């Protein structure tokens, strides 16, 4: 999964967040 | 690599966000110069993908290396340089060389995108120079970071010596038209190895511009390193600064009142930052200022974030950016535009304001006071040290400026302020202006010493005062 404040985007490649973040975005954000 | 090349008398780096680059050479000449900023990091140049919604992270999806943007084509970009660097205003280039494109399309200057066959004609880019497919999604293993394609993006090579080879004649083609550095995107997703060979391969800045004999572009690197991770923030400063995106983290806690303010008499790399020489910090930047949290300060919660800025400014460790932002409510949400995609410039109100949608913090008073602030204070230590035990500090740098915060209860103190006697004018409040204060001022004594009052109730927890702004 991707650590916090690194980068994000869940629809493109499916990899989630570290939980307990989410993604700012679906496509290119970060994970806080 | 870790020299900005900075004018004299100048600090600071302010990233303009989204500007085009006749905006930027007009920002250079008429209040850049003026209010004593060292330079300008700039959204991407070169081509990218024009993306459904024209969103901010299109600008990071290279299509091409060919200057022409949304924020303009190589003749502007050359003027752009040519004004701010005879202003003493530098340039560095946000570069984007770790990969291309997530999806087919076209780019802004009308080349062709094929992520599928991961071809793009316009460099060219063939499938042979890219890593083979997988997925960034382990940050433990450096090789998965590195690489692997990272949200989807079709991962460069930099092993190859066609792709150094494209990277270096890029690099310095822009090292030709007047820039002084690199701001390196995704260095983390990066071999450091790769990396020092391009980065040894660029050739001296341009003399033409302004630049001293033998002067190297600046380095400095986006890592986000937090710890407990594969790789660290160590394996780049060997040929460049790192972007320290622990001291943002940690201020943003202290002024939100998570830490006491008289925990900071020790800040630096005892807090497990980068040694001083090695770091570019900030408060926010243009990624993280688009959080789901609350732990990043921000335009959006001015007062700390005023306070966090000045801090930063007053103290003497690393090289300071200033993010300049756009209004959003939405992540996603692009820079205005018109109906056709175009960017709309930001305006020049009567107050020295922004109008068109640009939050323009570097045109804040607290903000360019503090850089001023940071002129004037060249060269010396913090001395002078106080604090409440609590939430109330002050300190001096040397014997030209000082500064007070207060975040809990109001602060009145005589305090030594280790400056000459005369009446100085707060650069937070105000400035000096027709040979009075429009703010606030306050008189030193024969000693240094002065009352300082700041009450918890004031629009900001900030005073600051310095040589070049006494009466
Ligand atoms: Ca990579
Ligand atoms: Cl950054």
């Amino acid at each position: 999964c991707i650590p916090k404040w690194n980068r994000c985007g869940p629809k493109m490649d499916g990899v989630p967040c570290c939980e307990p973040y989410t993604c700012t975005s679906d496509y290119y954000g970060n994970c806080s | 690599q870790k020299d900005a090349n900075f004018a004299s008398g100048r600090n600071s780096i302010v990233h303009l966000f989204e500007w085009k680059w006749n905006d930027i050479a007009d920002e250079c000449e008429r209040f850049l110069q003026p209010q004593g900023f060292g330079g300008v990091q700039i959204s991407p140049p070169n081509e990218y993908l024009v993306a459904d919604g024209r969103p901010w992270w299109e600008r990071y999806q290279p299509v091409s290396y060919i200057i022409n943007t949304r924020s303009g084509d190589e003749s502007a970009f050359t003027d752009m340089t040519r004004r701010c660097n005879d202003a003493g205003v530098r340039i560095y280039v946000d570069a984007v060389i770790n990969h291309m494109t997530g999806m087919n399309g076209v780019g802004t200057s009308g080349s062709s995108a094929d992520h599928d066959g991961m071809n793009y004609p316009a460099v060219p880019y063939g499938s042979g120079d890219f890593h083979s497919p997988c997925e960034v999604n382990n940050y433990q293993d450096a090789d998965n970071v590195r690489n692997c394609e990272l949200v989807g993006l079709r991962d460069l090579n930099q092993g190859s010596d066609y792709v150094r080879g494209v990277l270096i004649d890029y690099m310095n083609h822009m090292i030709d038209l007047g820039v002084a550095g690199f701001r390196v995107d995704a260095a983390k997703h990066m071999s450091p190895g790769d990396l020092s060979v391009i980065f040894s391969g660029l050739k001296n800045l341009n003399t033409d511009y302004g630049f001293a004999d033998g002067a190297r572009p600046f380095i400095y690197q986006e890592v986000i390193d937090l710890g407990g991770e594969a790789i660290s923030k160590n394996e780049y400063t060997g040929f460049g600064c790192v972007l320290e995106f622990q001291f943002g983290v940690s201020l943003g806690n202290a002024f939100q009142g998570g830490n006491q303010l008289k925990n900071l008499a020790n800040w630096g790399p005892e807090w497990g930052l980068l040694e001083g020489l090695d770091a570019v910090v900030f408060v926010d930047n243009h990624d993280n200022q688009r959080t789901g949290g609350s732990q990043i300060l921000t335009y959006k919660n001015p007062k700390p974030y005023k306070m966090a800025i000045a801090f930063m400014l007053a103290h003497p460790y690393g090289t300071t950016r200033i993010m300049s932002s756009f209004d959003f409510t939405d992540n996603d949400q692009g820079p205005p535009q018109d109906g056709s995609g175009n960017l709309i410039s930001p305006g020049i109100n009567d107050d020295n304001t922004c109008s068109n949608g640009y939050v323009c913090e570097h045109r804040w008073r607290q903000v360019y006071g503090m850089v001023g602030f940071r002129n004037a204070v060249e060269g010396t230590q913090v001395e002078n040290w106080w604090s409440n035990d609590d939430n109330q500090i002050a300190f001096s740098r040397g014997s030209q400026g000082f500064v007070a915060f207060t975040n809990g209860g109001d602060l009145n103190q005589n305090l030594n302020t280790g400056l000459p006697a005369g009446t100085y004018c707060d650069v937070i409040s105000g400035e000096l202006s027709g040979g009075s204060c429009t703010g606030k001022s306050v008189t030193v004594g024969d000693n240094g010493s002065a009352d300082i009052s700041l009450g918890s109730a004031e629009d900001d927890g900030v005073l600051a005062i310095h040589v070049n702004a006494k009466l």
